[PDB]
């Protein structure tokens, strides 16, 4: 994302991080353009 | 199933909005809840004087637990002004401190001194009475009272599980335990499993905050 | 990147708790601290916590993780650490999850967050937008810089709001922006004509990567 | 003389109130301990090789097998003539209720120790754990249903103390005081970067101890590095 | 004009306000940059910073709601 | 999450629905925390 | 979900699509549920 | 659907820049187009691109793909 | 739960308290709970009980 506090926090210490970022990046892209005319 | 209120209007009036709107914004100025069930609607004040119903202990009957304290929300004194016509003067109310249930051992007045705000004040330039006033600093500090705590609780399938009662929550730490006030309820059948779900306290906003209850200027067109 | 004379490349923090250093005390495992233009400093911090078989939660009992307490976070390499945040305590929650672990989370924020909490009225009679923002700034025990305008306005009115919404829109009106870190507040122009501090490669230094245009701004 | 495997069970976690024990009857033939440590290995993009940092040390692991058998061909160490082992079910009785049931004044399994005469596992000698795994295999049975052979399977997780963890690992930084004398061939600078990393500190070191000339010391003087402040 | 965000490792003189050269981008982002904001997380052990460049093109109230409700919502 | 209206609904019977759990509290945390002064 | 600019756009081409998928729709049905009285 | 009198099920495209046909100049991934009642229509292009050996973007310092162009 | 103890040659009554609660601390309530007026000097053949703790402090 172009913003720091898009970002996920990470809360665990041992060891799939790269899937909760890539659906994070498509939801807030579906929702931002539904706000354009 | 209304229970009665005390103050009564020269006027009230109910200006192009939903039954539903009208009912909710009038039952928060008093300080009440709405309970819908069974062809029958209850409005009331919250129900934090009972007896509880089941004790729910941590390491013993829990399957999941969510607990949260939030002290930006904690208010030391509220006041409400207006202006009276008559007198040629403002008009003044304060609230009066609630009683509600005990839970944990830190008070809502403590946790107002970390940003320590003298009073949150309300102010409205028509003709509001002094009862009046004083129900809506009333509800203000309710409000934020009834909110202290708040949290989710994940068991197996309770049958006799109710909204409006108090529940005693142990296990959890001296800042948690104590008896809590239960807001909702959700019961899950999924191929064969059944589980319920309690939920404790109330939230902080208001129900105009929430919702778009007005229309637009020039109707749309 | 990396501090010269570095011998070890071991990473360091610390946590003071009302000046008292409570980092070797409880079980950390993470801290995540933002720092952001027009925005107040925030942090959070997750720690280890609960068990079943003593029925309690130790930590969150003791007397050194409430709301209302000061925290101070540093940070930095082999030992030689600088000082990131300092703000207070909000926020005090309890997590149990599905599989069983159990943790403590707390929320801190700067001290700007005291200018958020209610809606005032104010009247400001031949007087400039910096001397209202050093006013206001000033009634909270916060220390102020504000860079001064030229223009002088007859009469500027707070109307029934937040005293961080009318800084905001007052400076945003006049082309500056708020900085907002260890008691102080600064307001002033965006700092464009200065010297560069390091220069970021891609293919040299870099680990992630994104940068946009778009013509219709 | 021939020495047997321990097993001790406690109920504190410091290891100071001693619950039970119990001995093997015939020892293992072997046992296995595993060990591992934790790296970062993020990379930067077009760059030949790395320099990883270190993230924690993992517990040991531990693994062991062993055998029960009642028929009446393994001697007891007893000295006594014409005994032999013949009693199966009452040791898997005591074994279960020494490391697998519930405590019930805690809640929870007890804490183990174990222990082989004279056998050190590194700078101990002895193993502080709990039990995670065990399996069991029943084999020959009597005509009544009584079992006469039986084979168990273990894996043990190593356990210590926090208070005692950072005991262990005593941490020296520039956090504390040092001491040091000066000797034929010693300098300011070179000492300064020998204790902090860093030469440049040395005009600090110099006022600390009263030092008029600092470019020639003597050889018999002590000299104190006090640490570094806690936040800069 | 240009937005941007980079990521790298742990960076304990990171400041906001302050210019920055970025390159080897091409020559249509190549130059000199503004720091907006900083992120720092430090999780088992490791450090890593975010550096953000540009600001958001909206003004400070079309985002938020700072003006009560007709009637204070009574 | 603090609410139960906030909680996945669970539509099959034939068995990773701890992964649909975590990757929806964190994209109502970075949304929810997107409106705060 | 019942609109076109609701779908989740695909950018890779070599290669778990049904899984980013099921977890988009059940965050709109969380949010959108959220708005009804 | 599949168009009558097709000997091959091969599908095809072709994008044009300023009139001038740029498909096989460039690694080309991806392509949508929406197109919606009481909307404006709208296209997303995925290209392959960067290399940390040469330490440039070079599709992105051509002149085909720049904001501005039909 | 509640606690029954009889007191034995060698034993004082923080280390009973130690045994019993894990805190020490307890032990000036023990001796009001059972009415010793000296505490220092306890007699060999005394039974004492011990309550259990509140609920929720």
């Amino acid at each position: 994302p172009l913003e720091i506090r898009e970002l996920v926090i990470k809360a665990s210490v041992n060891e799939q991080s790269a899937i909760i970022a890539a659906c994070v990046e498509q939801v807030l892209a579906i929702l931002q353009e539904k706000s354009e005319r | 199933d209304v229970a009665a209120t005390q103050v009564q209007h020269p006027e009230i009036v109910q200006y192009y909005a939903t039954d539903w709107d009208f009912i909710l914004s009038r039952a928060e100025m008093n300080g009440q809840i709405v309970v819908a069930q069974d062809e029958k609607i209850k409005v009331k004040a919250p129900n934090t004087s009972g007896a509880p119903q089941i004790t729910l202990t941590y390491g013993v009957n829990l399957l999941e637990l969510e607990a949260a304290m939030d002290a930006r929300h904690q208010y030391q004194a509220v006041k409400a002004t207006s202006w009276n016509y008559a007198d040629q003067a403002l008009v003044e109310a304060e609230a009066s401190e609630p009683t509600v249930n005990n839970q944990g051992n830190l008070s809502g007045r403590q946790l107002a001194q970390v940003i320590d705000l003298s009073a949150l004040e309300l102010r409205h330039s028509g003709l509001v009475a002094e009862p009046e006033l004083k129900a809506w600093a009333d509800a203000q500090l309710l409000k934020s009272r009834l909110a202290k705590i708040q949290g989710r609780v994940k068991t197996k399938g309770y049958p006799d599980a109710k909204v409006d009662v108090l529940i005693q929550l142990a296990g959890v730490g001296d800042r948690f335990n104590g008896l809590a006030y239960v807001s909702g309820i959700r019961h899950e059948i999924v191929g064969g499993a059944w589980d319920t779900h309690i939920q404790m306290g109330l939230p902080p906003q208001w129900f105009y905050q929430e919702v778009d209850i007005i229309d637009k200027p020039a109707a749309g067109l | 990147i990396i501090p010269r004379n570095s011998l070890y490349d071991v990473a360091t923090f610390k946590l003071l708790s009302d000046g008292k250093d409570i980092t070797n005390d409880y079980t950390v495992l993470s801290i995540t601290v933002n720092q952001i233009v027009n925005r107040v400093p925030t942090a959070r911090i997750i720690l280890r916590d609960g068990a079943a078989a003593d029925e309690t939660f130790a930590a969150s009992e003791g007397a050194d993780l409430v709301p209302g307490q000061e925290v101070e976070i540093a940070a930095g390499y082999d030992g030689s650490d600088q000082k990131i945040f300092q703000g207070l305590i909000v926020k005090h929650a309890l997590k149990v999850t599905a599989n069983g672990d159990s943790m403590l989370m707390l929320d801190c924020r700067g001290l700007a967050t005291k200018l958020t909490v209610g809606r005032h009225n104010r009247y400001f009679v031949d007087t400039k937008d910096s001397d209202a923002i050093a006013e206001i700034i000033a009634q909270h025990s916060l220390s102020a810089d504000v860079a001064a305008t030229q223009v002088q306005h007859p009469e500027i009115v707070q109307y029934y709001a937040t005293d961080w919404d009318f800084i905001l829109s007052r400076a945003e009106m006049n082309g500056q922006i708020v900085v907002a870190q260890d008691e102080k507040i600064k307001v002033k122009a965006p700092n464009t004509s200065g010297a560069p501090q390091i220069t970021l490669t891609y293919g040299v230094n870099l680990l992630e990567l994104e940068a946009a245009m778009d013509a219709r701004h | 003389a021939l020495t047997k495997v321990k097993l001790l069970a406690y109920q504190d976690k410091r290891f100071e109130n001693k619950l039970g024990e119990f001995e093997l009857p015939i020892n293992p033939e072997q046992f296995s301990q595993s060990f591992k440590v934790e790296y970062n290995r993020e990379q930067a993009q077009g760059s030949q090789r790395n320099d990883p940092e270190f993230k924690f040390t993992k517990p040991e692991e531990l693994k062991l097998d062993f055998t029960f058998d009642g028929t009446g061909v393994v001697p007891v160490n007893n000295g006594k003539p014409g005994e032999f082992h013949q009693d199966v079910a009452d040791q898997v009785r005591v074994f279960l209720d020494l490391v697998y049931s519930m405590n019930s004044e805690t809640h929870k399994p007890n804490f183990l120790r174990l222990i082989w005469g004279d056998f050190s596992f590194g700078e101990k000698n002895g193993f502080d754990c709990l039990l995670t795994d065990l399996q069991i295999n029943y084999t020959l049975f009597d005509q009544t249903g009584k079992p006469l052979r039986a084979k168990l399977s273990t894996t043990f997780t190593s356990y210590v103390e926090q208070n005692r963890r950072v005991r262990e690992e005593g941490k020296q930084s520039p956090d504390v005081t040092h001491q040091r004398k000066v000797k034929a061939g010693d300098t300011l600078p070179l000492m300064t970067h020998r204790i902090y990393g860093d030469p440049a500190y040395y005009l600090q070191i110099a006022k600390v101890n009263g030092l008029i000339n600092f470019r020639k010391l003597a050889t018999n003087t002590d000299l104190r590095f006090p640490p570094l402040e806690k936040t800069q």
